[PDB]
């Protein structure tokens, strides 16, 4: 479970991982599911004497 | 501050627990649909767009289901992600084959949202159980929600700018557990004072006045145009109420028909007309004023609020106990329907027309000023000569600001009497003022004749300017004006004194206003943090979070307050 | 924006019909029509022609909603004539009826190519 | 891109493809503008 | 501002009778007349001329009108 | 009456109002001196002895409406009107959309709208002109019709005309400014304004810099929308920590670019680039978009009658006059008599009169015009209903109805609420894990608000159930594995394999209990504090 | 059916931006759903299609687009000939279902120039264009047909602009309507009472209550029945009133019998017989 | 701030031509807020030496 | 030197309070926009009394 970094599933090593934003979704293209987790997106916190 | 953090101020419990963010939610200004079954609510499709529902895959709809994920998010009626049992979830707008996608049961699905799907909707600021109720969804273009008229009325929404918030549960418990119980129609209601919640307003209850007229009379076509109109009818055309000359339709016949057949609601007319009784009675010439309606069909009577709903002896209370919600529910849809087409054919207006009344009237009740001009006249020389007599357990004083006060009254209570005579029954002022609406005759006084005296907590206006109110006015003046009685109307105008001493009191109203609607919002935190520690039990014993005894049973019979009715018992009778 | 676009008022999806025929399951003889894409303009005329016939024992319609646009028809006729028939015949009859006033239209501009005094 | 948005002052176009530090030629003021856009662009009468 | 071809109301078409009607006012200081004289038979139509009110000069009388 | 030939004379050549004051026919005065003067209402009648209870008058007013402030001299005959409306008014004349000055082009505000077609007030106070109302309108005087219609009007809000919508009702345009500013971000860290690729690049997250230009900024007159990237710049921060091959394009290059929120879509209207006291480079882009009337958009009457679209219609359904003239308000009737606001109608009925005459109607409450006959006379006149009521026919069958309506031209407000951007709504999104709420808002996407007092309407409601979702499920799931010996929260949970309870040499008596994660946080806050709160169903 | 009305016809009064006439023996509905096909109903051209090449003129390029469609195109040339884009199958557009128009003006001189709708030319085949001194060979000219002043340019300002003209009507939005307010009446002494005149002396007479004129204060008839109705059309100009009613009839009994067509496929989809 | 409960704000007559009455926020700042009069004017100080 | 002083719009030091509406309209300023109040960091600020 340390193989994350953006890039595993559990039927394919994941090619690629989109962010979408816009919904704060983690999608993986080439097959067809979530990832999960979206943490915070980074896109949402990216306006963030002696 | 470890403690702080939790404390509260802006901590673990308040800042967090007390209140937070919640997702499947959505809230939009409001705007009004009499058309709207009292379920619906209209919802704009971007929101339908934005909220979703993940159903678990059964076979019976799977390929339905199936086809939501085919149509996918590129259109309302599919599907955005898809939720294995094994908990994997998918996003179909970047799946390579959405539609070539397998898919079994058991498996989730996160749809769009449908119409007649059930969610749960609310006003903001949030005052009692009415407050929230389970609502069926209506998919409309623009993003604003409609509304049946009559569900604005237990919440109590303005369309000036309004919005209130609505939350779309996701469990199908909850989906019931709004169903049967969140849902407006079981609302009805109020356990709070044993009375109904509903009510039918404006223009829906001027027109039904404008409907239970003598003069009402209806065409063969207009009765079938009215007919369709019906959300629900026998498909049996009615007999013409008219034969002779020409068959025609009373407007009270009609009405019955929207009425239910077995069910019947008496007398309480509650209208000015007639007689504050005794001349009513004179002879029983019983009829078109005082309201009554048997087999579900009204024999005279024009309607009121009363009548209407939101108080006792309600035709709509007695619906609900023998109707049922869902009959009443329907049949209240459907006469807003009706009253709304009806109306829009019939149609009303107001005007300059409507503020006029007889010179000569007019010309009395100006005249009718004069004197209590001079009537006060007479009430300050005495004074002057102290040859005043004061009222027993009062100063001079407070004898004179009474009787000035008596007379400011009294006049302006008989010039404003000279109004309600001096207005025909064809003005839609007075239609609006009987109908029940917002207005009364006070306010014709105002509008016509005289708006009265202003005054700082109900006492006449002080010398804020050297024992004088203004330096237009002379030292040691007493004059009603000098003291903020506004003798004009809205018609005559004000002057630019009366106009300061009515914004003046504007003021006092809207002060009162602010503060009121702040401290109600404390108050009530300070009653629900007491009472939350209370609940019924199975053993009809009032008990609290520690299972202690509070009352041998709810209100000493551990019945319903909504089945409770008011009632005269007469064994009370005078002579044995 | 969150509402459609202005032919959609009148423009029907590859999907969506026209009309749709629908017989009464309430009384006999009797049938409801749903029309889609269309107003009680069209409705009222058609209406008053079916008012006109005799043989109808009832005739009614409406819009399900104003922002809404479709219309539903109920109609009964004698048990003799089917009020297919009677939709059939108030249609060809206003056709007709429309034909003639163009036609009078025609003639009454065609009678001023210069003045009538 | 020949565009690089005209200066707003002396009211002419730098035009180019660099990093300078928003200089304009006689007109030594900062304030620059930027050409319309070299795009097809459709509009409705509505 | 810009005078808009047809009044609300009806429709009429007023899309160069604005300056006609400066130009009649220049003619004639009768308001009834020159109201009259462009056609505006309907109120509607008058109130769409008479409450009209064009600042765009002003905006033209600045010379920075370039870029 | 010579002194009012010299005032007369100031327009040409001088007569200035100082020297008025030097003529001391009139005084500048203080409240401690009205204590002591006698004031008149009036030349005319004060002066009268005929009937003077006194006529030790010493001062009078220059008008009474001098007592009235910008706000309050906007509405005519205010004293024929209820009085808070006018506060109402005041607040909401405030609230109204508008023009504001003469050059808009040079302005790059942050948020603007203003009106396609604005018109001077139909009825107006002379004092408006001081005011350069005229000059600069805020609205339109719209020919209204009062009638409650279907309903869709009812409560603050009204029924209007489509088809005029098509003619340009209402329409505005709406600009916001965006400025965006480069600048270091250390000693040799900084922001780098550029157009980066997706492989040179990263922190672009899924964003595409198409619409960019070399420079990093889009080009004026681009098409856009809320999502892509409005201005490009990305900042390399560790410029050595880096090292040795996990080179890459995208290198450290961490991404800064700036993008749209996503709500708004549009076209850019303006790009200007600059300096500013602190010497950094920064630049700012106007963007424009249009506002158009729609359903549920907030409106409002001169008078303070405020409301809402309804609903829209197009001219043929609207029921029409013996013209045929459609007004382009519906209004119900009954809103006006509850708040008793007559002079809502006494500007239909001078607007009516005016509009017919072809000339203006002064809007001052105080006058001896005498405008409730002699108006209604002269509407007569014209060839009318003397009181204003006319008979217009339906919309639908044509009929006429059977009520008469007042109907005439009324100055309206476009009032600042796009009910547009008070929507908000989610069913899944960002989230904030340090609490596990949701985002903060809309401009974040975040969730809608739970309060104390739905939270009291949903125990008295009793659904407990859909409380736990609401609270649980709908903002903060979370599962806990306890040790069997101890209600303590402790275990290394090999998340594939093992559990166990260290400190109680836990094997498999691990349980597993749903509460809240936010919950559990304040429970660790506990522990922090040397508290061991523990927890059993026995 | 057994019997019909007769649809009495009768013009009173015509011109080329009106016509006044009073239609007899016909229902109300008739009346007005036929007068609501007056305005939405006609089949019209106009522009769909704009792009703006160059503007230094100091309003913004939408204003003017809004206006261009608030421009008042003749429609004197059967402009129901061009095939519909939509239905065209053309890509976007083209000249069987498109008119191109294209602007380009530059203010050299230094006095304001002022902007028509003659610097506005049809690119595609001359369909008649404006009404703008095309029409008007004619010495009957309201004071210069220049109809439409597009915009003032001092000295400086430009404008590069092209458009498509394309086929839509009334319903579809107003600049499709070749019609201004509508005119009708019908039993103006109210005999059928559709509404009180509460004291008739203070409804000044309309001008069709002149016929039975009348002074006492309204003749009263309860059998009675909508009958002569009076109307006068009032055309924008983008075609002659007359012409604009012919066409308006023709386009509604088309739409009819489209729909008993889909009348006969509903009962031919059905499984219903009738003969 | 200073002195407070029991004083609240209504209205002053003496404001009569000083202040318009209507012109007030809505909020809470009702009365609390004032608006300049139409031709109101303030002192700027002199020395009466 | 002391200092820089900001000042209030069409002070008597704002120079632009003797140009005519056409010399603020040539400096692209607007006729009807008295000031009063000043401009800080480029955004405008009021005085409340
Ligand atoms: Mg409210
Ligand atoms: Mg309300
Ligand atoms: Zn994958
Ligand atoms: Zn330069
Ligand atoms: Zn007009
Ligand atoms: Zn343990
Ligand atoms: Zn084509």
């Amino acid at each position: 479970l340390d193989a994350l970094p953006r890039v595993t599933c559990p039927n394919h090593p994941d090619a690629i991982l989109v962010e979408d934003y816009r919904a704060g979704d983690m999608i993986c293209p080439e097959c067809g599911l979530v990832v999960g987790d979206r943490v915070i997106d980074v896109g949402s916190e990216w306006r963030t004497r002696t | 501050s470890l403690k702080q953090r939790l404390k509260g101020k802006e901590g673990r419990v308040r800042g967090n627990l007390m209140g937070k963010r919640v997702d499947f939610s959505a809230r939009t200004v409001i705007t009004p649909d009499p058309n709207l079954s009292i379920d619906q609510v209209g919802v704009p499709r971007s929101i339908a767009a934005n909220m979703t529902f993940a159903e678990i895959v059964t076979p019976f709809n799977i390929d339905r289901l199936q086809e939501l994920v085919r149509r996918g998010n590129s259109q309302y009626p599919g599907a955005k992600y898809i939720i294995r049992d094994n908990g994997d979830r998918i996003d179909l707008r970047f799946h390579p084959k959405p539609s070539d996608l397998h898919l079994q049961t058991g498996y989730k699905v996160e749809r769009h949202m449908c119409d007649g799907d059930i969610v749960i909707f609310n006003r903001q600021p949030t005052l009692h159980k009415m407050s929230m109720m389970g609502h069926r969804v209506r998919i409309l273009p623009w993003s604003t929600f409609r509304l049946n008229l009559s569900v604005t009325t237990p919440y109590n929404a303005d369309f000036d700018g309004d919005e209130m918030n609505l939350h779309l549960p996701q469990s199908l418990e909850t989906r019931a557990e709004i169903q049967e119980l969140a849902m407006v129609p079981r609302m009805i209601v109020t356990p709070q004072s044993n009375r109904p919640v509903m009510g039918i307003v404006q223009d829906t209850l001027t027109a039904v006045r404008k409907f239970t007229k003598r003069d009402v009379f209806l065409e063969r076509g207009e009765v079938m145009n009215l007919l369709m109109f019906l959300s629900t009818w026998d498909g049996k055309v009615p007999q013409p109420a008219i034969l002779k000359p020409r068959p025609l339709w009373t407007g009270k016949q009609i009405f019955s028909l929207i009425i239910p057949g077995h069910i019947n609601c008496i007398r309480t007319h509650s209208t000015h007309p007639d007689d504050e009784d005794s001349g009513p009675y004179k002879h029983i010439s019983p009829g078109d004023t005082k309201v009554v309606v048997e087999n579900g069909e009204l024999i005279m009577g024009i309607l009121c609020k009363k009548s209407l709903g939101t108080s006792a002896g309600s035709l709509v209370h007695i619906s609900y106990l023998e109707m049922g919600h869902d009959i009443t529910r329907l049949f209240y849809s459907n006469i807003q329907t009706v009253i709304n087409n009806w109306l829009l054919i019939e149609g009303h207006t107001i005007g300059i027309g409507d503020s006029i009344a007889d010179s000569k009237t007019y010309q009395d009740i100006q005249n009718t000023i004069k004197k209590a001009k001079q009537d006060v006249i007479e009430v300050i020389e005495k004074a002057h000569n102290n040859e005043l007599e004061p009222t027993p357990g009062n100063t001079l004083r407070q004898t004179f600001e009474n009787q000035v006060n008596r007379i400011l009254n009294d006049a302006r209570d008989k010039t404003g009497s000279s109004a309600q005579k001096s207005l025909s029954e064809y003005n839609n002022f007075k239609s609006m003022v009987v109908s029940g609406a917002k207005g009364s005759k006070i306010n014709i006084s105002q509008v016509i004749a005289v708006v009265g005296q202003q005054n700082v907590e109900g006492k006449r206006i002080p010398f804020g300017f050297k024992h004088r109110t203004l330096p237009h006015f002379i030292k040691d003046d007493y004059g009603p004006e000098s003291r903020g009685f506004v003798e004009n109307s809205y018609l005559a105008g004000l002057t630019p004194t009366e106009f300061f001493f009515h914004a003046m009191g504007g003021r006092e109203g809207l002060i009162d206003t602010a503060v009121k609607t702040a401290e109600t919002g404390y108050i009530q935190r300070r009653l629900i943090k007491s009472m939350e520690s209370v609940m019924v039990k199975y053993d009809a014993t009032v008990r609290n979070s520690i299972n202690q005894v509070v009352q041998l049973r709810y209100g000493e019979d551990g019945l319903a307050g909504e089945s409770v009715e008011f009632q005269n018992l007469a064994t009370l009778k005078p002579s044995n | 924006m969150n509402a459609p676009p202005a032919f959609e008022s009148f423009l029907l999806f590859e999907g969506e019909k026209k009309i749709t025929i629908n017989k009464d399951t309430k009384v006999p003889n009797a049938c409801l029509f749903t029309i889609n894409k269309e107003d009680h303009t069209l409705g009222n005329i058609i209406k008053s022609q079916l008012l006109k016939d005799p043989q109808v024992l009832f005739a009614g319609y409406k819009v399900p909603h104003p922002l809404e646009h479709k219309i539903i028809i109920r109609v009964q006729t004698t048990p003799d004539y089917s009020p297919q028939e009677a939709f059939t015949n108030a249609i060809t009859d206003l056709i007709s009826e429309l034909s003639l006033l163009e036609e009078r239209f025609r003639v009454a501009i065609k009678d001023k190519q210069e003045g009538i005094e | 891109q020949p565009m690089i948005y005209i200066c707003g002052e002396c009211h002419t176009e730098n035009e180019i493809k660099s990093r300078d530090p928003i200089r304009c030629r006689e007109c030594g003021y900062r304030i620059m503008y930027k050409k319309r856009t070299k795009r097809l662009v459709v509009f409705d009468a509505r | 501002m810009i005078i808009p071809v047809r009044c609300f109301t009806c429709g009429k078409i007023v899309g160069n009778k604005w300056e006609a009607y400066l130009g009649l006012l220049q003619a004639e200081y009768t308001e009834g007349d020159a109201l009259d004289a462009l056609g505006l038979k309907r109120y509607c139509c008058r109130r769409m001329l008479l409450a009209h009110v064009d600042l765009i000069e002003k905006l033209l009388n600045y010379a920075p009108l370039e870029k | 009456k010579r002194h009012i030939d010299q005032l007369k004379e100031r327009e040409y050549n001088n007569y200035s109002w100082q020297d008025l004051v030097a003529s001391g026919v009139v005084e500048y005065i203080d409240t401690l001196e009205e204590e002591t003067v006698m004031l008149a209402m009036t030349p005319d009648d004060l002066q009268e002895k005929e009937v003077a209870y006194c006529s030790t008058y010493t001062h009078c007013e220059i008008h009474p409406s001098m007592i009235l402030g910008v706000c309050a001299s906007i509405i005519p005959f205010p004293d024929h009107n209820q009085s808070p409306r006018n506060t109402y008014q005041s607040a909401m004349g405030k609230q109204a959309m508008g023009v504001y000055i003469t050059n808009f082009h040079v302005r790059m505000d942050t948020l603007a709208h203003v009106l396609y077609y604005p018109q001077k007030p139909l009825v107006t106070t002379r004092s408006m002109e001081y005011l350069r109302f005229r000059e600069l309108p805020a609205g339109i005087n719209s020919i209204v019709a009062i009638a409650s219609y279907t309903g869709y009007n009812q409560e603050d809000s009204v029924i209007m005309n489509r088809s005029a919508v098509d003619r340009g009702f209402f329409r505005s345009v709406f600009y916001r400014s965006y400025k965006e500013q480069e600048s270091k971000k250390g000693f040799d860290q900084e922001e780098v304004f550029e157009k980066p690729t997706r492989e040179t690049c990263q922190g672009m997250r899924h964003a595409i810099y198409d619409k960019l230009d070399d420079d990093g900024l889009i080009a004026p007159g681009v098409r856009v929308s809320g999502d892509d990237v409005i201005i490009g710049k990305t900042v390399t921060l560790p410029e050595n920590e880096d090292e040795l091959e996990s080179t890459n394009r995208r290198y450290t290059k961490r991404d800064c670019s700036t993008f749209l929120r996503t709500s708004e879509t549009g076209i850019v209207d303006q790009v200007m680039v600059t300096l500013n006291q602190e010497g950094y480079k920064f630049c700012k882009i106007r963007v424009r978009s249009v506002r158009i009337p729609q359903i549920g958009d907030k409106f409002a009457s001169r008078h303070g009658q405020k409301g809402t679209c309804g609903i829209q219609y197009r001219q043929e359904d609207m029921p029409f006059t013996c013209e045929g003239i459609t007004p382009d308000i519906i209004i119900n009737p009954h809103a006006i008599p509850s708040r008793m606001t007559i002079g809502h109608l006494i500007e239909c009925l001078q607007g009516k009169v005016s509009a017919n005459k072809g000339e203006i109607g002064d809007a001052t409450p105080f006058n001896d015009a005498v405008n409730v006959q002699k108006i209604s006379n002269l509407l007569s006149d014209y060839g009318y209903h003397l009181r204003g009521n006319e008979v217009l026919y339906n919309g639908f069958t044509g009929r006429k109805i059977t009520s008469q309506i007042f109907i005439g031209p009324t100055y309206y407000q476009r009032l600042k609420h796009m009910v547009d951007d008070k929507i908000h709504s989610r069913a899944r999104g960002p989230i904030q894990i340090l609490n596990r709420q949701p985002m903060e808002g809309r401009s974040r996407d975040g969730g809608l608000r739970f309060g104390e007092m739905e939270r009291d309407c949903q125990i008295a409601h009793g659904a407990a159930q859909f409380l736990r979702e609401r609270l649980f499920e709908a903002s903060d799931p979370y599962q806990v594995h306890v040790c069997n010996l101890c209600g303590i929260m402790a275990i290394a949970n090999t998340r594939t394999h093992t559990y166990e309870c260290r400190g109680c040499r836990n094997k498999t008596q691990i349980s597993l209990v749903r509460m809240p994660y936010a919950c559990k946080l304040l429970f660790q806050e506990l522990m922090s504090m040397s508290i061991a709160p523990r927890m059993m169903s026995v | 059916m057994p019997y019909a009305n007769q649809p009495t016809v009768r013009i009173t009064e015509l011109t080329d931006e009106n016509v006044k006439f009073i239609i007899e023996n016909t229902d109300l509905a008739v009346a007005n759903s036929i007068r609501r096909v007056f305005i939405a109903e006609v089949p019209i051209i106009a522009i769909d299609w704009v792009q703006i090449d160059a503007n230094s003129s100091v309003l913004h390029d939408e204003f003017i687009a809004h206006r261009l469609g608030l421009i008042p195109l003749i429609s004197d040339d059967i402009v129901d000939k061009l095939q519909y884009s939509r239905d065209c199958t053309c890509e976007e557009f083209c000249p069987e279902c498109s008119v191109e128009f294209t602007l380009d003006v530059r203010c050299n001189e230094d006095q304001t120039r002022h902007v028509t709708s003659r610097d506005l030319i049809s690119n595609s085949p001359r369909v008649i264009p404006v009404t703008s001194r095309n029409r008007d060979n004619d010495p009957n000219d309201y004071v210069e047909q220049d109809d439409i002043l597009i915009v003032k340019l001092r000295k400086g300002q430009e404008l590069r602009l092209r458009a498509y003209a394309k086929k839509g009507f009334g319903k579809e939005h107003a600049k499709w309507n070749p019609t201004a307010g509508v005119a009708f009446e019908y039993d103006p002494d109210n005999a059928l009472r559709h509404t009180v005149y509460p004291k008739p002396e203070e409804w000044p007479k309309s001008e069709y209550s002149e016929l039975d004129e009348d002074e006492s204060q309204a003749p009263y008839d309860p059998n009675g029945k909508p009958e002569r109705f009076y109307y006068n059309v009032e055309s924008c100009g983008s075609l002659r009133p007359e012409t604009i009613v012919l066409s308006a009839l023709s386009g509604l009994k088309k739409k009819l019998s489209d729909l008993q067509t889909q009348l006969s496929h509903e009962i031919q989809s059905d499984v219903l017989t009738i003969n | 701030r200073d002195g407070k409960l029991a004083k609240p704000r209504q209205l002053h007559n003496t404001l009569w031509g000083m202040v318009c009455p209507a012109e007030t926020p809505e909020g809470h700042a009702v009365g609390l807020v004032k608006n300049l009069a139409l031709m109101a004017y303030i002192s700027v100080g002199s020395q009466p030496s | 030197f002391i200092g820089k002083i900001p000042i209030m719009l069409r002070s008597t030091y704002c120079l632009l309070n003797g140009l005519t509406d056409r010399d603020l309209c040539e400096l692209n300023e607007c006729p009807l926009d008295p000031g009063g109040y000043f401009i800080i960091n480029g955004s405008e600020k009021v005085l409340i009394a």
